[PDB]
C-alpha cells in the first residue's frame, strides 16, 4: 500500500469484514433502543423530547 | 445593481414577514418539510449549475487543459470518465501524501 | 386611435391629389378598395422595408455570423454583400426562410388582421404598451419610419444593379463632393 | 364538445402547476391526478368484445386501467427476464440440435439465437393465459374488475396459499401492484434502451462500472516481507 | 459614440445610487415617486441595451 | 356537418380542449383544414414511397442535363428542382388550388363533384359513401400526416430513407 | 343466416349431429370458426399457387443475404423466415387479427362493414347479397380447407408441388 490510493483505505476483504461488522454490531445496540418506534414529529426548536 | 436593488427593496420596502401574504415563501425555521423544500430547490440549482460546466466543456467552446495533447490548449472534453469507482475513488481516497 | 387618420403630419399633412381616399375618383369599385386594407398594406410594406434597410446595413458592414451556412460547402462569408445574396443560398434554405415567414403569415403574427399585432413595442413578452397621447404620435412615427425605408430600400435597388456595392459605393464616387 | 371536462378542473396532485380534467375524480385507486394532455376525458369501450362494443362510454375507464395493468404486469416479469440471466445460470442447451444458443447474456440478441420452437412455446403459454382472459371478460360482463384472471383470495378465484389478506391490506396490494406496474414499464424501456446503447446485458454494465478498469487499476503488491 | 453613452450611463447611475434608497427608506415618497423611478429604471436598462449594440456592432464592424 | 371523422376506438376525441366551444362554426373550419392536410400528406407519403423505390422516369428533366435519376431521393428533391420548374408548379397548382376544379373557396364542404364513378355514392348503400368512406379518407390523412412528420424527422437526423434502411434503424 | 350454407347438393349437412342440439350459440360459434378457417385457407392456397409459380420479389428479406428467392417454396418457407420477421408478423397480423381492422368477438355475425362500394346490396338484391355470395365464400373456404390438408399431406412425401409436378404424381 502506502499511496496505493485505496477507498477508505483498505487492501483486503478481511478489513471489509471489520468495517461492516464493527459498524453494525455497535449499530444493532443502537437499534435495540430505537427499533419499532417511528413518526411523532414535533415542530419545535429542537425539542425531539420523546423517550 | 439588479440584485442590489431587490436586496435594498426587501430590507426597506417589503413584507417584513413573508408568511402573511406569501405562504409559498414563508417558513417557520421549525417546519422540517418547508426547510427541506428550500434545500431541494437549491440542490437542483447547484445541480443545474454543475451541468452548465459540463455543457461548457463538451459543447460550448471547450475548457482549457494543460494535459491537452501536444501542448496546453482549450479543447473539448469529448469523453469524460463516468466510472464511479474512478470518480468516488477520489472521495474515499486518503487525504495524506500522494493520495491527496 | 386604432389605425384611422394616423400618419398625416406636417410639412405635408394630408395627401390626396389623386382621389384614391376620395372614394369616388380612381380605381374605384373594381376590387378590394377598402381603405383599411390600404391603410394596413402601407404599414406592412413599411415594416418589411424597415427590416430590409437596417438588415442591409448589417449585411454590407461585414457583420456576419461565423461558420458555414450549409454542409454542401457555403460559408457565411461566401454569400455576397449586395443584391445577389438571396441568390447565393441553397434553394432548400430559401424554402425554409419563406416557410417560417409563412408560419408567421398564416397563424402567428397577424396577416389576416387589418390592424397590427399584439407586440406593443418594448422588449419581450412583457410588451410595454403606450397609453393615450404618446401613442397617437408613435404609431404615426412607425408609418413615417416605414415610408422612409420604403423609399430607402428601393433607392438602393436602383443603385447597385446600375452601380457597385455599398462597400465600393462608399469606397468611390457618391453623389455630392464631400 | 364532449371533452369539455377541462371546464371544471380538479387539482392534479401530479402536476401542481397544471390541472386534471375532472374524469380522474378520485374514484380509482391509481388516481393521483396525472393527465397532462388528455385521454382521461374520453374513455373507450372494448372493441374486441363487439363491433357493437367498439363504441365506448363517457366516464368508465376500465380499459386504460387494464392496458396499464397488462403492460405493467408483463414489464414486471420482463425486468427479471433482462436481469436474472446475468445473475444466475444460463440453461445448457443440448436437447435439440444447437449448442449454447442460450448462453448469450444480451437479451436482444439471445432472443434471435434461441430456437423458434422455444419462444413459440412461450408464446403459446402467454397465449393460453389470455384466451382465459377473453372468457373472463365475457363471463363477468359489465361486472368487470380490471385485474382478475381469477387468481385472488375471495370468491374462490383460484386461491392456493394462505391469502388471508384483509380488505384494507387488499387495497394496499392493488396499490402496490399498480405502483410497480407504473414503475416497471419505465424500467423495461430503460433495459431495452441500454441493451441497444451497448450490446451487453445489465450485469455486463453494472458489473463493469464497479471494477477499477484495467488501464486505471494499480499493478499490485510487490513489496517483500523482508 | 460609446464613450459618451457610458458617460451618460455613469451620471444617471449616480442619481440612481443616491436618490433611490433615500426614496426607498422614506415611507411616503416611494408610492408617490414610483412613476418617477420607473421612468428612469426603464431608461437605464434601455441604455444598457443601446450600449451593448454599440460594442456589438463596432467590434465586428 | 358533425357525426363523422373519428370513430372506434376513440369517438369524439378533443382531449386537450381545442374545440369544446359547443360551436359548429370553429369545428367546421378545422375539419376542412384536416381534410386538406389529409389529402396532401396522403399523396406525399405515396409520393415518398414511389420515389424511394427507385421508380423514376427516363430522360433529362431539362437542358440543364439533370436526369430524373440525378434528382436525389428525400428532402433535397423538391428543393433542387430548377426554379423555372417551381414557378410552373405554382402557375398550375395555384390555378388548380384557388379557383379551378377543386375550389377551396373558404372551406365549405369541399365536395368538388368528383364522386367516383358508380362506386361509393348516394342512392345505394347508406352506411358506406358517407359515415364510413368519408370517415376513412380523413383517417387515411391522419395516418399520412403523421407519416411525414416522421419522414422529415427521419431525414433530418440521418440521410434519406433508403439510406436510413441500409444502415441503422434504431433510435439516437 | 340459418338457411345459409345449406344450398344443393348436400343441403343442410350435419352428418354426425354436433349441431343436433339447439342453440344459436354453438351454431354461431361453429359458423365463424368455419368462416375464418374459410378466409384463411383461401388466401393460403392462393398464397401457395403464387409462391410455387416462381412469382417472387427481388432483394434480401433481411441483412442475412436471405433473398426471397433463397426462401424455398413450401413448408420450409414459413419456418425459415428469420425469427424477428415472425415476431413482426405476430405483431401486425396480431393487431390486425384481434384489434385493428377485423373484429373478433365470439363470431359476432361478422360484418366488418367494408366489402366494396355498390356491392353489398340489400335494398337491391336480397338473394345476391346474402344466400349466394355469402354462401359461396363459405364453400370456397370448404374447398380450400380441403386444399391445405391436401397441401401438407402431399408435400409430406418428397416432391412438393413445383417439385411434385416435375416427378411422379401417383400415390404411394
Ligand atoms: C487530524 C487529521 C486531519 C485530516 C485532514 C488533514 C489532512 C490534510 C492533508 O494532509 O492535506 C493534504 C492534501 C493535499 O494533498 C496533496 O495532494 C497533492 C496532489 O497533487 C497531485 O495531484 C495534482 C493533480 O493535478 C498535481 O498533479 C500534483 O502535482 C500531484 O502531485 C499530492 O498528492 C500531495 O502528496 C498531497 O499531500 O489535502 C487534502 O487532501 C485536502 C484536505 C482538506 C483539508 C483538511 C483540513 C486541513 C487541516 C486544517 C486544519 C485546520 C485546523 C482545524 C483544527 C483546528
Ligand atoms: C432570492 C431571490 C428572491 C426571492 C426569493 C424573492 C421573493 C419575492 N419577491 Mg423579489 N426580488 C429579487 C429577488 C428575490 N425575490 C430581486 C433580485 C429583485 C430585484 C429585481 C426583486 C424585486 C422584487 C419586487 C420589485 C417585488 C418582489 C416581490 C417578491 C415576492 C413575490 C414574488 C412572487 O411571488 O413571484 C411569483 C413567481 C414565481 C412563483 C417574493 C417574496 C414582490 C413583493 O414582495 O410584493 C410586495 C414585489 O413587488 N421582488
Ligand atoms: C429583409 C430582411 C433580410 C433579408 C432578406 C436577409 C437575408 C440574409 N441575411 Mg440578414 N439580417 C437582417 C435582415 C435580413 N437578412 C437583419 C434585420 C439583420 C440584423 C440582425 C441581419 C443580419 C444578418 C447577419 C449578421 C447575417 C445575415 C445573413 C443573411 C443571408 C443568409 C441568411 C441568413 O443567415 O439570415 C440571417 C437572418 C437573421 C440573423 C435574422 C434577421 C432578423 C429578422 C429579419 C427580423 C441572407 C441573404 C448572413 C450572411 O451571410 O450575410 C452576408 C449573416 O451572417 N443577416
Ligand atoms: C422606428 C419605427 C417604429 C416605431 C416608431 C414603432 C412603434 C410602434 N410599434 Mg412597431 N414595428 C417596427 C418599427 C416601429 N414600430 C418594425 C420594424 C416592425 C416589424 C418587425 C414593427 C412591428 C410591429 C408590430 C407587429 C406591432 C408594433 C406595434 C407598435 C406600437 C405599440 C403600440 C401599442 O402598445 O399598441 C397596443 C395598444 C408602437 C407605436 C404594435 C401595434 O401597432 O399595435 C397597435 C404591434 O403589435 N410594431
Ligand atoms: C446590434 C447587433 C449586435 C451585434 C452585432 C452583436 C455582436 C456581439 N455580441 Mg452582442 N448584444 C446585442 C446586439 C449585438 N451584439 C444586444 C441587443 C444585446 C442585449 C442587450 C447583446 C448582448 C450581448 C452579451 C451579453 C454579450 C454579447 C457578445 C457579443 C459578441 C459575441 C461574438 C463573439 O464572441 O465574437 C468575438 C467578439 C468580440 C471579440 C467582441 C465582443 C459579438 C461581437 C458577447 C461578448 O461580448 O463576448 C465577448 C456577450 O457576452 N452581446
Ligand atoms: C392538420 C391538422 C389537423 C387539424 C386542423 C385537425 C382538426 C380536427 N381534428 Mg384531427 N388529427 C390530425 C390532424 C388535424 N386534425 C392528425 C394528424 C391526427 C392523427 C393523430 C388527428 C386525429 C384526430 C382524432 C383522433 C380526432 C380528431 C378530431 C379533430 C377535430 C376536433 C379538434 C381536434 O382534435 O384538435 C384540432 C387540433 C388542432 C387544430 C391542433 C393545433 C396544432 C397543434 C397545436 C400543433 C401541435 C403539433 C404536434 C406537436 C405534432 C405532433 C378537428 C376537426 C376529432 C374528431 O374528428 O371528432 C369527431 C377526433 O376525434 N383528430
Ligand atoms: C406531395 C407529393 C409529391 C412531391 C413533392 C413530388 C415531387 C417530385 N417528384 Mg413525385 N410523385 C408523387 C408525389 C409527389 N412528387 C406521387 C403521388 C407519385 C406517384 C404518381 C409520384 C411519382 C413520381 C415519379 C415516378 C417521379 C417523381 C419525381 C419527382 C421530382 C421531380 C418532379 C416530377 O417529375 O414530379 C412528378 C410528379 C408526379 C408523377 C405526380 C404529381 C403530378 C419532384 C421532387 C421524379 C424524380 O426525379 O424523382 C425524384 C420521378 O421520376 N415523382
Ligand atoms: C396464408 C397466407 C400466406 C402466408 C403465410 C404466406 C407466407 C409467405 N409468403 Mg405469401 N402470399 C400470400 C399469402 C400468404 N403467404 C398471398 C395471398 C399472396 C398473393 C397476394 C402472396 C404472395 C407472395 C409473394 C409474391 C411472395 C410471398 C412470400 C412469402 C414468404 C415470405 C414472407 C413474406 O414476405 O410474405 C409476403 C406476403 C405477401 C406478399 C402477401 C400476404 C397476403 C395477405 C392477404 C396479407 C412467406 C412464407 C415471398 C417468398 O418467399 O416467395 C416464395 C414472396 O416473394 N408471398
Ligand atoms: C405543374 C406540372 C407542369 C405543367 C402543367 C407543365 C406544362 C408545360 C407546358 C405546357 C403545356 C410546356 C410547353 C412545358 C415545357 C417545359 N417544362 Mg413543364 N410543365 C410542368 C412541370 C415542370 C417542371 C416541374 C419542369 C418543367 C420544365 C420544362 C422545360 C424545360 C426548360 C429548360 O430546359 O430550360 C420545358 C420546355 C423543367 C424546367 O423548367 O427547367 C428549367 C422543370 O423542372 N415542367 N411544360
Ligand atoms: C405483416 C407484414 C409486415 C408489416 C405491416 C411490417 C411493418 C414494419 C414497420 C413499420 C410499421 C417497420 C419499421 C418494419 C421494419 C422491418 N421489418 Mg417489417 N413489417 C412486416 C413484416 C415483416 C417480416 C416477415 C420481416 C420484416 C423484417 C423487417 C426488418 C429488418 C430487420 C433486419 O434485417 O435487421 C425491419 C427493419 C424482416 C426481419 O425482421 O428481419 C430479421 C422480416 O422477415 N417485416 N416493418
Amino acid at each position: 500500500n502506502a499511496r496505493f490510493a485505496n477507498g477508505k483505505p483498505q487492501s483486503i476483504e478481511a478489513k471489509y469484514i471489520m468495517r461492516s461488522p464493527a459498524e453494525w454490531d455497535r449499530f444493532m445496540r443502537f437499534m435495540d433502543r430505537y427499533a419499532e418506534a417511528n413518526g411523532l414529529g414535533f415542530s419545535s426548536x429542537x425539542x425531539x423530547x420523546x423517550x | 445593481a439588479i440584485l442590489g436593488f431587490g436586496g435594498i427593496y426587501h430590507s426597506l420596502l417589503g413584507p417584513d414577514t413573508l408568511e402573511e401574504s406569501f405562504p409559498f415563501f414563508g417558513y417557520d425555521w421549525r417546519d422540517k418539510n418547508k426547510m427541506t423544500t428550500i434545500l431541494g430547490i437549491h440542490l437542483c440549482l447547484l445541480g443545474l449549475g454543475s451541468f452548465l460546466l459540463v455543457i461548457k466543456a463538451m459543447y460550448l467552446g471547450g475548457v482549457y487543459d494543460t494535459w491537452a495533447p501536444g501542448g496546453g490548449d482549450v479543447r473539448y472534453i469529448t469523453t469524460p470518465t463516468l466510472n464511479p469507482i474512478v470518480i468516488f475513488g477520489y472521495v474515499f481516497r486518503s487525504p495524506f501524501g500522494g493520495d491527496g | 386611435a386604432f389605425e384611422d387618420e394616423l400618419g398625416a403630419q406636417p410639412p405635408l399633412g394630408f395627401f390626396d391629389p389623386l382621389g384614391l381616399v376620395x372614394x369616388x375618383x380612381x380605381x374605384x369599385d373594381g376590387d378590394q378598395e377598402k381603405f383599411d386594407r390600404l391603410r394596413y398594406v402601407e404599414i406592412k410594406h413599411g415594416r418589411i422595408s424597415m427590416l430590409a434597410v437596417v438588415g442591409y446595413l448589417v449585411q454590407e458592414a461585414g457583420v456576419r455570423l461565423p461558420g458555414t451556412i450549409d454542409y454542401s460547402g457555403k460559408t457565411f462569408a461566401e454569400i455576397p454583400n449586395g443584391f445577389a445574396a438571396f441568390k447565393e443560398i441553397p434553394a432548400g434554405g430559401l424554402v425554409q426562410l419563406l416557410f417560417f415567414i409563412g408560419v408567421l403569415e398564416s397563424s402567428v403574427m397577424r396577416d389576416l388582421t387589418x390592424x397590427x399585432x399584439x407586440x406593443x413595442x418594448x422588449x419581450x413578452x412583457x410588451x410595454x404598451t403606450f397609453d393615450e397621447e404618446t401613442q397617437f404620435k408613435k404609431r404615426a412615427i412607425e408609418l413615417n419610419q416605414g415610408r422612409a425605408a420604403q423609399m430607402g430600400i428601393l433607392a438602393l435597388m436602383v443603385h447597385e444593379q446600375l452601380g457597385v456595392s455599398l462597400l465600393p459605393x462608399x469606397x468611390x464616387x457618391x453623389x455630392x463632393x464631400x | 364538445p364532449s371533452a369539455d371536462a377541462w371546464a371544471n378542473s380538479v387539482e392534479s396532485k401530479a402536476l401542481p402547476f397544471a390541472r386534471a380534467p375532472a374524469t380522474l375524480d378520485g374514484t380509482m385507486l391509481g388516481d393521483f391526478g396525472f393527465d397532462p394532455l388528455g385521454f382521461s376525458t374520453v374513455p373507450v369501450g372494448p372493441w374486441f368484445t363487439g363491433i357493437q362494443g367498439r363504441n365506448g362510454e363517457i366516464g368508465n375507464l376500465k380499459w386504460y386501467r387494464e392496458a396499464e395493468l397488462i403492460h405493467g404486469r408483463i414489464a414486471q416479469v420482463a425486468v427479471v427476464g433482462f436481469i436474472a440471466p446475468g445473475l444466475f445460470g444460463t440453461l445448457p442447451g443440448n436437447e435439440w440440435t444447437g449448442v449454447d444458443a442460450y448462453s448469450n447474456l444480451n437479451p436482444l440478441e439471445a432472443f434471435s439465437q434461441v430456437p423458434g420452437l422455444a419462444i413459440l412455446q412461450i408464446f403459446l403459454f402467454m397465449s393460453y393465459l389470455e384466451i382465459r382472459r377473453i372468457n373472463i371478460i365475457k363471463e363477468e360482463g359489465e361486472n368487470y374488475m380490471p385485474g382478475d384472471l381469477r387468481i385472488g383470495q375471495g370468491e374462490g378465484r383460484w386461491n392456493p396459499f394462505g391469502l388471508d389478506y384483509s380488505p384494507e391490506a387488499y387495497e394496499e396490494k392493488r396499490l402496490q401492484e399498480l405502483k410497480h406496474c407504473r414503475l416497471a414499464m419505465i424500467g423495461v424501456f430503460g433495459l431495452w434502451a441500454q441493451a441497444q446503447a451497448s450490446g451487453v446485458g445489465v450485469t455486463e454494465q453494472i458489473g463493469a462500472a464497479l471494477t477499477t478498469p484495467d488501464y486505471y487499476a494499480k499493478a499490485g503488491y510487490f513489496l517483500p516481507e523482508g | 459614440m460609446i464613450t459618451a453613452l457610458t458617460a451618460l450611463f455613469v451620471l444617471v447611475s449616480l442619481a440612481l445610487v443616491v436618490t433611490v434608497p433615500v426614496a426607498l427608506a422614506t415611507p411616503g415618497e416611494w408610492e408617490t415617486s414610483k412613476d418617477q423611478f420607473n421612468k428612469i429604471f426603464q431608461l437605464w436598462v434601455g441604455l444598457v441595451v443601446a450600449i451593448a449594440t454599440a460594442d456589438g456592432i463596432s467590434t465586428a464592424i | 356537418e358533425n357525426e363523422l371523422g373519428a370513430q372506434p376506438p376513440l369517438g369524439f376525441f378533443d382531449p386537450l380542449g381545442l374545440v369544446e366551444d359547443g360551436n359548429q362554426a370553429k369545428f367546421d373550419r378545422l375539419r376542412y383544414v384536416e381534410l386538406k392536410h389529409g389529402r396532401i400528406s396522403m399523396l406525399a407519403v405515396v409520393g415518398y414511397l414511389i420515389e424511394k423505390a427507385g421508380i423514376r422516369l427516363p430522360g433529362n428533366i431539362s437542358y440543364d442535363g439533370t436526369t430524373f435519376a440525378d434528382i436525389p431521393d428525400g428532402f433535397a428533391a423538391l428543393s433542387k428542382i430548377p426554379d423555372a420548374g417551381l414557378f410552373q408548379l405554382f402557375a398550375f397548382i395555384g390555378f388548380l388550388e384557388v379557383f379551378v376544379m377543386k375550389d377551396i373557396t373558404g372551406g365549405e364542404f369541399v365536395g368538388d363533384f368528383r364522386n367516383g364513378f358508380i362506386d361509393f355514392g348516394w342512392d345505394s348503400f347508406d352506411e358506406e359513401t358517407k359515415l364510413k368512406k368519408r370517415a376513412i379518407e380523413l383517417n387515411q390523412g391522419r395516418a399520412a400526416m403523421m407519416g411525414i412528420l416522421a419522414l422529415m424527422v427521419h431525414e433530418k437526423l440521418i440521410p434519406l430513407g433508403y439510406d436510413a434502411d441500409l444502415p441503422i434503424i434504431g433510435h439516437l
